[PDB]
């Protein structure tokens, strides 16, 4: 049983929801895969796409489902899994797991600004 | 009990503190310093190279969908080496929350353009740069948005004057609206406004 | 049709004494650079198209169409019943065919 | 005395005069367009006299990210001349129209006040 | 042919104002030798482009010293050989 | 000041009449000169036809004297939008450095009579912005403002006081008695 | 009732939210209303029953529409009910006016008094803002009930001192009137 209308203009009922959405972890997980394992980022990511590749393979039901993650409706799970993906192959050329490239100089953060030493 | 003090909100406290220490955490190339106000407000301390990179990161991530960006506000403080600050204000409505990501940057040195990862960063860096001179590269076209097409200097530093340099009046020989050094009429009286006493003891050693 | 030319000439007499009246009657001012400007909102300043001027030819086809529906109101009484009857039909159910036709392509 | 900082628009002073050059030659391009366009009593000689005059104003500059902030805001003004944004009195603020020229000699500055 | 487009660059430097109509020749600079300012070569390299019609870039006009280097690119462009 | 007349006073004072030149000139021709700019002067402040020029917030007044409760359509004022059939211009907002050649250019293609109505404290002396980088000092130093209407929103019934004024001033124009006087 | 599209939540509503009805009682009434124009005959009829309500129109000036005691109007300056000036040249007037209208000049009296040389409000510059009469610690700045005061000439809105006090002198009986039934408030 297939929902009439997402409620969102612009986007369409998916067809294969679980599908759509096990290939998307995969390749997001064959993204991070490549990453240093003492990154926090690829841990973290690791954690959340195995804990929802779990909720998708535990649920073959589309409302079932979209009740156990609790994000949204299956669609835009898909938009997110899009746009970590999207996330996760610019952290390969970006490379953030590294130290800070400018430190921050003398005066520059603290708010009262003309107070003498 | 004290009824005229606002009591701030615990669970905005917990949850942006987590979150405070997991955005520092991930991106430890581009944060410096996150630090969670009065008023119950998380704000990110990025390097100028990385508003791409951490704006993106916020915008795309499972953990924070921070696609909302309401507003980019630019603010001159000359006191500092580098005296401009780029504030971006992001909206959660996944998560229902709020982050603010602030950046360093002088007149000379260029910033990374955020129109990639938002759209409203069209025009929002538009009007910094016609009100501060923060030149942002890779813009699609950065223009002047709201002060005249003949108008030279940045207003909002606080090295321009509040009256401006130019004024403009009507010129019946040469048929035209033309331009014309200042001169007011009545000159803006300046109150000297300044508290000889010290009232928040909380904020004297705040600047180490 | 002696008659109709007397009024329309009249009529015209009229107008254009009534327009000179009115631009005697009219306060003249001193004549300015920017007065003479063609309106643009504001700030101070179009090419062919092919899909008006098919309009103006579709509006041309029917035009000389509808100049062969117009005789036939007198013609009725006073022409062969089945020839009419068959020549209205025809006139306009093809019309309508190519109207739809065009319509649907 | 030297710090190492983030190029805008340029990487060298012989690339940024070669953007100079640039924007000069689409400058000189555009006058007579500019000239045609607008309802100003100025001419294209006189219009050609104006920009050489603005360009030897800001001749005397040597830093690369000043002269290609230069460059910008001149490309800018140009976006601005193309397409007809600015009026006939924009055009016209380059040449100091209805403005006294202010005296040099010390006695006119000591008559007049200044 | 080599000989018109010579007579061709000849004439449009003689056609312009500060110029003196002595010193004209082919191998001789504008920069040192002439009087010419660096805007004013670039107001001959556009002297050319409004005479002969068509665009130099400016990777080819920077390289550009003498009347006889603006003989050596427009014979290439105007296919005399 | 004048102390307004009292009504022991005011009962001696005979009728004022419509026409601000009385019926009382000497020669017919000027007599004739006078009643004829009377009619001229009674069909412009019959009929004057503003133009939707709303800059800023007084504009959001000035629809409010469209509105119902007040109803300038009454008073021979309605709105036009192009500038050429239009007698008065209301400026009703803040004017700008950018919006200087506009609004010189708009009043300057209406056909005169011009007389023009400055509606707020941002359009006439400059205002709340007066010391402002890109807003002019009034709308004085362009455009010549013969009514000067003061509240910073002003209420619909001043600004339409401004109007019943333009009808006086209209009322009181002289231009074929100056005539036969020139 | 047509369904919902979009299940429609508790603390929500949603509109065109409704299917498109396909029986044929409900496609005749919706082609019945294409073709013989009945919303557009209930629209003419909605519009032609406004021919017979009342006109709001208040007919002005001999009918004025309805103010309020804490009315914005024209800067006046009040006196005491001995004779008095009320205005002290205490100048929190000027520090509270936010377009610095306000400009205040003051020197001592022959008997010593505060009362000011020189007040002048830029009409023009003033906002109406009110802030004036509330920063004022005696009654003397006051918001009139005047509103008719456009004026033909730019520098006639220009006020001074004596155009304030004769505004205070004219318009006394409706100011008293209001600062009686609004004190309690402030
Ligand atoms: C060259 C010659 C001159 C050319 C230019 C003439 C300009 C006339 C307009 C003008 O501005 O005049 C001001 C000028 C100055 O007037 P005033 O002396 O200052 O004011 C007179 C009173 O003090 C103040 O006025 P008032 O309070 O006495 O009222 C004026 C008028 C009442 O006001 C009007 O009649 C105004 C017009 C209303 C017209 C409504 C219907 C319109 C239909 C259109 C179709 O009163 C009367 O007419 C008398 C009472 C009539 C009772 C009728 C009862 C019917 C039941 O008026 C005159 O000089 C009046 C005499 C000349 C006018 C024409 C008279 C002959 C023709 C009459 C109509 C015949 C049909
Ligand atoms: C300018 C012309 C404006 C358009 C006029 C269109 C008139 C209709 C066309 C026509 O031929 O009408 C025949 C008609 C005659 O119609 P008729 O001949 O059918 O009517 C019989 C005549 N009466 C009514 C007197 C018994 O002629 C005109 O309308 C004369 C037009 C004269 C125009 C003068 C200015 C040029
Ligand atoms: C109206 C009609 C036009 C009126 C005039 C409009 C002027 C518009 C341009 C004014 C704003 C500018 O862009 S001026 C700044 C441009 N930069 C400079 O002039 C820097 C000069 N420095 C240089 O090295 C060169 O560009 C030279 C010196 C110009 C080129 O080098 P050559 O080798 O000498
Ligand atoms: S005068 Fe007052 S109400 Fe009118 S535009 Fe200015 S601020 Fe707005
Ligand atoms: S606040 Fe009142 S008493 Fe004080 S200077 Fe102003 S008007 Fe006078
Ligand atoms: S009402 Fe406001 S703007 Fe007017 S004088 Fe008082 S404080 Fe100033």
């Amino acid at each position: 049983i297939i929902k009439a209308s997402t409620g969102l203009t612009g986007l369409a009922v998916s067809t294969n929801p679980h599908h759509t959405l096990s290939a998307l972890y995969g390749k997001i997980l064959r993204a991070v895969s490549k990453m240093p394992q003492d990154a926090s980022y690829r841990k973290y990511t690791e954690q959340l796409v195995k804990q929802r590749a779990d909720s998708v393979a535990q649920h073959k039901d589309i409302t079932a489902l979209e009740k156990a993650v609790g994000c949204g409706q299956v669609e835009e799970l898909i938009v997110q899994a899009e746009n970590e993906l999207i996330l996760a192959r610019k952290m390969l050329g970006w490379k953030p797991w590294e130290k800070l490239v400018q430190a921050a100089p003398a005066k520059q953060w603290d708010w009262p600004p003309a107070q003498i030493m | 009990d004290k009824p005229t003090v606002r009591q701030p909100d615990a669970v905005a406290r917990s949850h942006l503190s987590d979150f405070g220490r997991y955005v520092a955490e991930c991106l430890p190339k581009y944060v410096q310093k996150v630090q969670l106000t009065a008023g119950d407000e998380l704000e990110v301390l990025i390097a100028p190279e990385g508003v791409v990179p951490v704006l993106q990161f916020l915008k795309d991530h499972h953990q924070a969908q921070f696609t909302n960006l309401v507003d980019i506000a630019g603010v001159d403080v000359p006191c500092r080496k580098n005296r401009f600050e780029v504030v971006y204000n992001l909206l959660s409505l996944r998560y229902n929350s709020r982050i603010r990501v602030k950046t360093y940057t002088d007149e000379l040195t260029p910033l990374d353009s955020a129109c990639e990862v938002h759209k409203a960063a069209n025009w929002y860096e538009r009007e910094i740069w016609d009100m501060y001179g923060v030149f942002f590269a890779n813009h699609p076209d950065l223009r002047r948005i709201l002060t005249d097409y003949g108008f030279e200097g940045h207003p909002q530093r606080r090295d321009f004057p509040l009256s401006g340099y130019v004024e403009l009046r009507y010129d019946d020989e040469k048929k035209r609206v033309v331009c014309e050094p200042l001169e007011l009429a009545q000159e803006f009286r300046k109150f000297d406004l300044s508290a000889p006493w010290e009232q928040f003891p909380n904020f004297r050693n705040a600047n180490p | 049709m002696f008659s109709i030319i007397f009024i329309a000439l009249l009529i015209l007499l009229i107008t254009t004494i009534v327009m000179f009246l009115a631009s005697i009657l009219s306060k003249k001012a001193l004549i300015d650079r920017e007065k003479s400007s063609p309106f643009e909102c504001g700030f101070d300043p179009l090419p062919f198209s092919l899909r008006f001027f098919l309009i103006t030819i579709i509006f041309l086809i029917f035009d000389v169409e509808i100049a062969l529906i117009l005789p036939m109101i007198i013609i009725m009484k006073y022409s062969n019943i089945m020839i009419w009857t068959i020549t209205s039909i025809i006139f306009i159910l093809i019309l309508l065919i190519g109207l739809y036709h065009e319509w649907n392509q | 005395a030297v710090q190492q900082v983030r190029p805008i628009l340029s990487v060298d002073r012989e690339e940024a005069r070669k953007r100079a050059l640039n924007l000069y030659k689409a400058w000189y391009r555009q006058i007579p367009y500019i000239v045609m366009d607008y309802d100003i009593p100025m001419t294209v000689e006189q219009c050609r006299d104006k920009l050489r005059e603005e360009f030897v104003k800001h001749r005397n500059v040597t830093d690369i990210r000043v002269i290609d902030m230069l460059v910008i805001k001149g490309q800018m003004e140009l976006k601005e001349s193309v397409e007809i944004w600015k009026q006939k009195g924009h055009i016209m603020r380059y040449w100091k129209e209805s403005q006294d020229p202010k005296p040099t000699d010390f006695l006119s500055k000591f008559i007049q006040g200044v | 042919s080599l000989k018109l487009i010579n007579e061709r660059v000849l004439l449009v430097l003689k056609l312009y104002d500060k110029i003196d109509p002595s010193k004209l020749n082919v191998e001789s600079h504008f920069i040192n030798d002439l009087g010419l300012d660096s805007l004013d070569h670039v107001e001959v390299i556009m002297a050319m482009e409004d005479e002969f019609g068509f665009e130099i870039p400016d990777s080819d006009a920077e390289k550009l010293l003498k009347p006889a280097d603006i003989i050596k690119y427009v014979a290439d462009k105007e296919d005399v050989y | 000041q004048q102390t307004l007349p009292v009504a022991e006073v005011a009962q001696n004072l005979p009728k004022k009449g419509y026409s601000p030149f009385g019926t009382k000139q000497s020669s017919v021709a000027e007599w004739s000169l006078a009643r004829l700019d009377d009619l001229l002067n009674w069909g412009r402040k019959g009929s004057i036809w503003p133009l939707t020029f709303g800059l800023a917030c007084c504009a959001v007044e000035m629809m409010h004297i469209a509105a119902p409760r007040y109803d300038m359509d009454r008073y021979g004022v309605v709105f036009r939008a192009s500038p050429r059939q239009a007698d008065v211009i209301i400026v009703a907002g803040t004017l700008t450095n950018k919006m200087a050649p506009a609004l010189r250019k708009v009043y300057d293609q209406m056909p005169e009579p011009r007389w023009v109505i400055s509606m707020g404290s941002c359009a006439n002396g400059g205002g709340y912005y007066h010391y402002s980088y890109s807003v002019v000092r009034g709308c004085d130093r362009i455009i010549p403002v013969d009514i000067y209407v003061p509240g910073c929103p002003p209420t619909a019934e001043a600004l339409m006081y401004g109007v019943l004024q333009l009808q006086k001033k209209v009322k009181r124009m002289k231009t074929l008695q100056m005539w036969y006087r020139k | 009732e047509p369904k919902d599209i979009v299940e429609v939540p508790k603390g929500y509503v949603y509109v065109n939210n409704k299917e498109l009805s396909m029986e044929f009682a409900d496609i005749t009434d919706r082609a019945a209303s294409t073709m013989f124009f009945g919303e557009l005959l209930r629209g003419f009829a909605v519009t032609l029953a406004h021919i017979f309500k009342e006109p709001a129109t208040i007919n002005y000036p001999f009918e004025k529409g309805p103010l309020s005691p804490r009315f914005r109007g024209e800067h006046a300056l009040r006196r005491y009910p001995s004779g008095e000036e009320r205005c002290i040249a205490c100048k929190l007037c000027e520090a509270i006016c936010p377009a610095q209208a306000i400009t205040i000049e003051a020197e001592e009296r022959a008997d010593g008094s505060r009362r000011t040389t020189r007040y002048d409000i830029d009409m023009t510059k003033c906002i109406y803002c009110g802030f004036c009469q509330e920063a004022c610690p005696v009654d003397a700045i006051v918001e009139g009930p005047n509103f008719e005061f456009s004026t033909e000439t730019h520098e006639e809105l220009l006020y001074n001192k004596e155009k304030l006090l004769c505004n205070g002198d004219k318009w006394e009986s409706e100011i008293a009137s209001n600062l009686q039934a609004d004190h309690l408030y402030r």
